């Protein structure tokens, strides 16, 4: 009865490239930030604005809308940080031993590593960058790893099973579509796939010093933020 | 009562 | 060397003997048991396994031609891991249950915490393998795959070296995979999508893992479960 | 060293 089941490779693509949210800026104040609260602070900012793109994304990408609300809000809750940070990496790309959380804020592990900040976190979105870039991750392929996240993530908490197989389709769609052979279709697919279990681990270390940030109480936090974090407590 | 729960309806 | 070199029969040969063996606990139902008293037994008892994974790990295509500091990162990461997808199995043919040991066959009810999260999880995982039918060569597949995953993007050049071989034994592994499904009699379609249910699995117990760890860290700091040396060592290389 | 390490080389 779900109408994503329906779709066709193609069709999944465009819906998910049609579903795409901006990429955001942060302030245009050019000092760069070597503090904490200065780079937490632009973090934060940057976090809430693009939650509210998230939100209206996770709706229309295929089978979501078919959930009910209180499994959208918990796989939203689950994995929003996953997304935010994959989206990272991948706008990262072309920026190798930088981060590019907006246009107009590119940091580096110097800044990282400058408290706390975290470098290891820092350094683990680096090298999940570089080997995205090293992979020649495709647009079209990214929007599909990016809803298998926001499905997957919070699923052990027959739907998401089936539409996270539609989805499965559509990346071998696309790699059958960039010429690749059948075993180089199943290594990347692998290879992408296992990506995410890294992209797990960083949320998971990334909700543990954001909740750090909490109970420092210094930098607040928006109410939507809490919630989220309060989610995964 | 959360704010996702809110925005999810818009 | 011998890895890249292996057949898919042959991988799937060589893992299945490197298997390690399942160890009792000691728990006895005469005896009263708090709950840091189930913890104990399982800390007690995932310390013995240690040993053994230890052993099964220098078995796996590709992890002896690592060097020392490396095969070390690479447990330090995947221990909690290994662990859980091992107990994930054994706990298939019992629904509702986890048998952490033909000993200590427990369901959701028993104190803990709200611990109980991760146990459901487990248990959810476990009812996962169960429903796709998880074969035992599919499920050395995966373990080894953990193994050589989990820390790969945590390690400079020439460690570059390390970690492209380590890609080369993934990509083997993932045709091994495939040629399982595919000996299996699935559709091509059905191996692909197979092959990802199985890998996304994964990430659930990375999560559950991550969690765990964090909950290790709680047990120690309390200081009344009993973790061994090797327990806070591994928790060390963690934080 | 660490016990792993020790396990490890053995
Ligand atoms: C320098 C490092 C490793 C910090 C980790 N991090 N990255 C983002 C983030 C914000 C917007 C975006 O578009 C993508 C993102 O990954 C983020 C948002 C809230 C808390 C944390 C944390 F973990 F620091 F507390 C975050
Ligand atoms: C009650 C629950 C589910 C706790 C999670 N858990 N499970 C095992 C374990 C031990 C032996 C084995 O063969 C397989 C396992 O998963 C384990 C070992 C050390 C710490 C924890 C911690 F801290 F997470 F509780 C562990």
């Amino acid at each position: 009865n779900s109408l994503a089941l329906s779709l066709t490779a193609d069709q999944m693509v465009s819906a998910l490239l049609d579903a795409e949210p901006p990429i955001l800026y942060s302030e245009y104040d050019p000092t760069r930030p070597f503090s904490e609260a200065s780079m937490m602070g632009l973090l934060t900012n940057l976090a809430d604005r693009e939650l509210v793109h998230m939100i209206n994304w996770a709706k229309r990408v295929p089978g979501f809308v078919d959930l009910t609300l209180h499994d959208q809000v918990h796989l939203l809750e689950c994995a929003w940080l996953e997304i935010l940070m994959i989206g990272l990496v991948w706008r990262s790309m072309e920026h190798p031993g930088k981060l590019l959380f907006a246009p107009n804020l590119l940091l580096d592990r110097n800044q990282g590593k400058c408290v706390e900040g975290m470098v290891e976190i820092f350094d683990m979105l680096l090298a999940t960058s570089s080997r995205f870039r090293m992979m020649n991750l495709q647009g079209e392929e990214f929007v599909c790893l990016k809803s298998i996240i926001l499905l997957n993530s919070g699923v052990y908490t027959d739907h998401i099973h089936r539409v996270l197989d539609k989805i499965t389709d559509t990346l071998i769609h696309l790699m059958a579509k960039a010429g690749l052979t059948l075993q180089q279709q199943h290594q990347r697919l692998a290879q992408l796939l296992l990506i995410l279990s890294h992209i797990r681990h960083m949320s998971n270390k990334g909700m543990e010093h954001l909740y750090s940030m909490k109970c420092k109480n210094v930098v607040p936090l928006s109410d939507l933020l809490l919630e989220m974090l309060d989610a995964h407590r | 009562h959360k704010i996702l729960h809110r925005l999810l309806q818009d």
